[PDB]
């Protein structure tokens, strides 16, 4: 199954640095020709440029132009992207692919990094439960407020439960993320049983539990 | 460069329907046009590859048909897992361009949310902050509408919220709303009300409750 493991730094405070790694493994490194995608928030796909691993090669676009240079590495197997003179505009998720010889398709892509352009203190997200409070199917939840940069990581039951849950997408209100997610289990189930929302940030390298227990 | 367009940048259909997305270019391209899907959660597979008709190993149901500058891809059966975003991208001059994209949704019977307000956690208000969560699930169409009434009053401010894509196991949305304030200013009130107002309910299903009850 070739595929590419992605996901370089994240974050870096805006005038600074990174480097988004692209680990290819499950063909020839050497063979086939690297891509470098690029999707901010509003949707556009962009097309950054490309490298051969084996050779030097390069083909970017006149407009990541200085912006971005394609970094080898024929060893690990591993192909780089550093950007410079970051701003709040390279702050977008960065895809790396894998270019098929003979027709210029992308035909498997890795995950994709999300770059993160600031220079706001890292925070560990706050996790209250949410608990039904007005004394067949009930919906608890987790609010995970305050916290930065992306991402989290929530789910129920140590990954037991998985259906009738809904995480939804965070809200930056001043610096700061919240977001929160809910989870709909039959009436028996809870507090019958214990229901609880690991939240992860490895940002902060946070790793927290609350389970929801009745009356608030 | 080359502009790709893509006419429709959202679609929505029934299960069992064909569908044919059109990506349309600058230019000729001699054919090299080819088509990826990104579901949610930003995972991406091609699609088909040299002016369409060309596969990789995908569903049979995707095909493609194009010439110089006309380009199409088409979706013959939906299956309620075709929900993604579906772009084109011509690789023949440089650099290579992608289209705008084309979100394609699964028309689905009308529902109701299943709405649930929560009070502020014991937790949080010991730190001098005050949130309360109304969740309105699994509801469609998309288009819903909520709003807070504190005491029998109004929201806009201290309201954030959340909507998230189409379920892909049923084809439904829900949406998730937040009502802050300073712990100080929630036990100034008694009731709290969230209001959410959809179209398949010509009164709006409400959930709300008071602080001495508790």
């Amino acid at each position: 199954q070739a595929q590419l493991q992605q996901s370089g730094a994240e974050l870096m405070k805006p005038g600074a640095s990174v480097k988004i790694s692209c680990k290819a493994t499950g063909y020839t490194f050497s063979n086939y020709w690297i891509d470098w995608i690029k999707q901010r928030p509003g949707h556009g796909l962009e097309w950054i440029g490309e490298i051969l691993p084996g050779s030097g090669s390069t083909n970017y676009n006149e407009k990541f132009r200085g912006k971005a240079t394609f970094t080898a590495d024929t060893s690990s197997n591993t192909a780089y992207m550093q950007l410079s003179s970051l701003t709040s505009e390279d702050s977008a998720v960065y895809y790396c692919t894998r270019r098929g010889y003979w027709a210029y398709d992308f035909d498997y892509w890795g995950q994709g990094t999300t770059l993160t352009v600031s220079s706001a203190k890292t925070t560990p997200p706050s996790v209250y439960p949410l608990a039904p409070g007005s004394a067949s199917m009930v919906t608890l939840g987790c609010l995970v407020k305050g916290y930065f940069p992306e991402p989290v990581t929530v789910t129920w039951n140590s990954g037991s439960l998985s259906s009738g849950v809904h995480t939804f997408p965070a809200v930056l209100q001043s610096d700061l993320y919240t977001l929160s997610s809910s989870v709909t289990v039959p009436s028996s189930p809870r507090p019958s049983e214990t229901v609880t929302c690991n939240v992860a940030h490895p940002a902060s390298s946070t790793k927290v539990d609350k389970k929801i227990v009745p009356r608030d | 460069d080359i502009q790709m367009t893509q006419t429709t940048s959202s679609l929505s259909a029934s299960l069992g329907d064909r569908v044919t997305i059109s990506c349309r270019a600058s230019q000729d391209i001699n054919n090299y046009l080819n088509w990826y899907q990104q579901k949610p959660d930003g995972t991406v597979k091609i699609l088909i590859y040299y002016t369409s008709n060309l596969h990789s190993g995908v569903p049979s149901r995707f095909s493609g048909s194009g010439s110089g500058t006309d380009y199409s891809l088409t979706i013959s059966n939906l299956e309620q897992e075709d929900i993604a975003t579906y772009f084109c991208q011509q690789g023949n001059t440089l650099p290579r361009t992608f289209g705008g994209g084309t979100k394609l949704e699964i028309k689905r019977a009308d529902a109701a949310p299943t709405v649930s307000i929560f009070p502020p956690s014991s937790e949080q208000l010991t730190s001098g902050g005050a949130s309360v969560v109304c969740f309105l699930n699994n509801f469609y169409p998309k288009d819903i509408n909520v709003k807070w009434k504190i005491d029998g009053s109004a929201r806009q401010n201290g309201v954030l919220n959340s909507w998230t894509d189409q379920d892909s196991k049923d084809s439904t949305y829900s949406m998730s709303s937040t009502l802050t304030l300073t712990k100080d200013e929630y036990e100034r009130h008694n009731s709290y009300t969230c209001e959410a107002t959809h179209k398949t309910s010509t009164s709006p299903i409400v959930k709300s409750f008071n602080r001495n009850e508790c």
